[PDB]
């Protein structure tokens, strides 16, 4: 409820000191975004010299061993994707110390409706709210101003009945799916141009946090273009190249493809393991595979050529490279491939689109690295974050190309089983959603990640329906291997072949606290996401009954 | 011939300038190399491809043309690295390892001939050392024409022009530099893909400083250009071998 700047200044003011500083920087959680915003963030921190503490939290409930354990110093705490949604107010307990309360906790988030007790009742933050959902928002605004503090008979029944008048409308908010409105990260640029930096690797950061989520949806970002594009155009290494040259030797715009991994793999096996032509040319059945090679019969690229890698492809088939899709994809439906995208050239050393490099990190975070099992394994993500974290250097090239070998080989796996899947027809579709459960399937390992499941589960709702008449159905997957049983379920959400009216508002968040409120069956909301729970093989199919009926959609 | 001064330009432009952040990778490659008494390279095609994709498209085209221009196109380059005036100094041989895709033994027909092949099977045997000629000079039985003909890679039959005739030129080995060469024979590996037929085995010839680099028997992964030569044995009937450049054994293998 804040400017960005002055927000920044009061940081300022509770920062500095000696033996300083003392501030924790949350960074939360798995979220490549978090990623994206904290590294810009520490950069920024260190232009200044400020002393900080970066906590790589994976659990929400994790949250609450660290607030409660270790705070001695720290007058100034900062915090990232966390408290959108459940409040830390009442979760840590505050109490409140000493008006001018010696701690600010910022909390930093791109989910949406925030916490009603949050924003209004100033005592841990200094929320973030701004500028996104400012709004009004007039329906958390009556939420407090009316309820607090809040012939005579006729008075008191038209009080109350006025109190319960304003809690439906009020039950209505809070009570709602979560969707992200603008990535963390574009607003702490924002927060970042008010004091002046326009660094490149910095911009770099932005567009990675912005391209972090558009295997999921956009929403905004579709119209976010014009926020980083002019940006672009705000810099420029040269006038013209002068080539190479060996330094800046900067990103630029090129005609990129949600196709995957076009310039680390080779072509053939782009297509073929690429999450929006999965779809749309049935490259799970046999008799569509075909229809890929019918392409490169238009092409007239050699299949052999399609199997050799990208590097090496020869020149004039780069060159005609934005031609010939023009000429052909249009045929097949797959007319939306081409973006205006963003490409960083390292020269020498090759370049990387805007997109791929973010399938190197999310490749990083699940490899490459009863409840004393989950805490050590969750322990080794936490470990294996800074594996990735590493990876956003430019000066370390070395180990992201291990990512690139990793992102390809998950693919290989998740593009296999994914088959599996749909040569059983394992999908159900019920009535009034669509589920899947995982009963068996090779190499669950890699499954164990919340962001496994959520590529597997994306790829899968994005093979399901094209669209594929009718009815956009969100999807439930299920996956076990050890830990006796844990059944991690993820929550997901619907998606639009690119003609998106509605961002539809996923539904499970609110569906599964209903559920942890009535016999609350093994259900764990112990990850960070309310989409996604925990659930034992015991209970995991009354609570299946239990989450077909009541539907709230 | 400025089309080679054009080329090899280019290839002094990515000894000189090429950087991996910030030591040169190649130009130290080259020093280090020439004190040991090594006097190779190896360039590595990644950081090839992305100095210029250009020299790339030509050297994956004709390879035999182009190569030795890019050998002397290096010794031109350590002469003004490891020796200053104002000897001898052989052409170094480059021996480029290269990721790329690996093209199985059973899938080379035809068609890729001259055109960089990487590959991997486990050798037989190793064939006794012979040498090829470098440099040798040549006089004539008659009017003794002092020739130094320079002889290059990659068969060629002596001029016959200064009765006199028909081909009356003597070779001197007194002086003439001679190099080294193998014969490796390569059995494709046991694993892909036999099916019910014994496999077939390219004979290769590696020369220089890749000669007794491996051992028989020891799985390795060959580049080198793909080419036939003729050895009478019609018609035509041009038999298949495979020239290394360079060779790579596998992890590690010292």
């Amino acid at each position: 409820i804040s400017q960005f700047s002055e927000a920044y200044n009061k940081i300022l003011r509770n920062s500095s000191s000696h033996s300083s500083c003392q501030l924790v920087i949350f960074v939360s959680c798995l979220n490549i975004d978090a990623l994206c915003a904290t590294k810009m963030l520490s950069l920024l921190f260190k232009k200044q010299l400020v002393q900080s503490q970066i906590v790589p939290i994976f659990g929400y409930s994790e949250l609450r061993r660290h607030y409660s354990q270790l705070d001695d110093n720290i007058n100034s705490l900062l915090l990232v994707g966390f408290g959108g949604v459940i409040d830390l107010e009442a979760f840590l307990e505050i109490d409140p110390q000493e008006q001018s309360f010696r701690r600010d906790i910022y909390v930093l988030d791109a989910h949406r409706p925030w916490n009603l007790d949050n924003i209004f009742g100033s005592q841990i933050i200094q929320c973030f709210d701004d500028g996104t959902v400012d709004d009004t928002l007039g329906e958390q605004k009556e939420a407090y101003y009316k309820l607090l503090e809040l012939n005579d008979l006729s008075k008191r029944k038209q009080r109350k009945k006025q109190i319960h008048e304003y809690e439906g409308v009020l039950e209505e908010y809070y009570s709602q799916g979560t969707t992200v409105v603008n990535s963390i990260s574009a607003q702490i640029y924002s927060l970042l141009s008010a004091i002046g930096e326009t660094n490149l690797s910095n911009l770099w950061l932005n567009i990675l946090g912005t391209t972090s989520l558009d295997i999921a949806y956009a929403q905004v970002y579709n119209r976010l273009y014009p926020l980083l594009q002019d940006e672009v155009k705000r810099l420029t290494p040269s006038s013209r190249n002068s080539v190479k040259t060996p330094d800046t030797l900067t990103l630029n715009i090129q005609p990129d493809y949600y196709l995957f991994l076009l310039r680390h793999s080779s072509l053939y096996d782009s297509f073929y393991y690429s999450n929006y032509v999965n779809a749309k040319l049935s490259l799970w059945n046999e008799n569509g595979k075909k229809r890929l090679h019918k392409m490169f019969a238009r092409m007239g690229i050699p299949l052999s050529t399609a199997q050799e890698t990208w590097l090496y492809m020869d020149h004039s088939i780069k060159r005609e490279l934005g031609i010939i899709f023009d000429k052909n994809l249009d045929r097949y439906g797959l007319q939306d491939i081409i973006r205006d995208g963003f490409v960083r050239t390292l020269g020498y050393r090759g370049s990387i689109s805007a997109s791929e490099f973010v399938e190197a990190l999310t490749a990083l975070l699940e490899v490459g690295n009863s409840a004393q099992k989950l805490t050590n394994l969750r322990k080794r993500w936490v470990s294996n974050f800074w594996l990735s974290w590493d990876a956003l250097d430019d000066r370390k090239v070395e180990l992201l190309n291990r990512g690139i070998q990793l992102a390809q080989d998950l693919q290989r796996a998740i593009f296999n089983t994914g088959v599996a899947i749909l040569e059983k027809k394992l999908i159900k579709h019920l009535r009034i959603y669509r589920l899947c459960v995982l009963q068996d399937g090779p190499d669950l390992d890699l499954y164990r990640n919340p962001l496994t499941l959520l590529r597997l589960g994306n790829w899968l709702i994005e093979c399901c329906a094209e669209s594929e008449d009718k009815q956009l159905l969100p999807m439930v997957l299920a996956s076990i291997d050890e830990n006796t049983d844990t059944y991690l379920v993820a929550g997901l959400t619907p998606r639009y072949p690119r003609g998106t009216k509605k961002p539809i508002l996923n539904n499970f968040s609110m569906a599964f606290q209903q559920i942890t409120a009535e016999t609350d069956a093994k259900v764990r909301i112990d990850n960070f996401e309310s989409s996604i729970i925990e659930i034992r093989r015991e209970d995991l199919s009354p609570f299946l009954e239990k989450l077909t009926l009541s539907g709230l959609l | 011939d400025d089309d080679n001064t054009e080329i090899i330009k280019s290839f002094k432009n990515f000894i000189l300038e090429f950087r991996l952040d910030s030591q040169f990778i190649y130009r130290d490659q080259l020093r280090n190399n020439i004190l040991v008494k090594n006097y190779s390279l190896t360039v590595n095609m990644e950081h090839l491809i992305g100095y210029n994709e250009d020299i790339y498209k030509k050297l994956s085209d004709e390879p035999s043309d182009i190569i030795p221009l890019f050998e002397t196109a290096i010794t031109q380059v350590a002469k003004r690295i490891s020796i200053l005036s104002r000897n001898s100094l052989p052409t170094f041989q480059l021996i480029l390892n290269s990721n790329a895709n690996q093209i199985p033994l059973r899938d080379l027909d035809s068609e890729h001939v001259s055109k960089i092949v990487r590959l991997s099977g486990i050798i037989i045997s190793t064939s006794v050392l012979s040498s090829r000629a470098t440099y040798l000079s040549i006089m004539c039985r008659n009017c003794r024409h002092t020739t130094s003909i320079t002889i290059n890679n990659f068969t060629v039959s002596l001029p016959r022009s200064c009765n006199c005739g028909p081909d009356p030129y003597i070779i001197i080995h007194e002086s003439s530099k001679f190099i080294d060469q193998q014969f490796l024979k390569l059995q494709e590996i046991p694993e892909l893909v036999p099916v019910g037929e014994m496999p077939r085995n390219l004979t290769m010839t590696c020369d220089r400083y890749l000669t007794n680099k491996v051992i028989p028997g020891t799985r390795v992964t060959i580049v080198g250009i793909y080419s036939i030569y003729n050895s009478k044995n019609g018609v035509a009937i041009r038999t298949p071998y495979i020239k290394i450049l360079g060779i790579q054994s596998d992890v590690e293998t010292s």
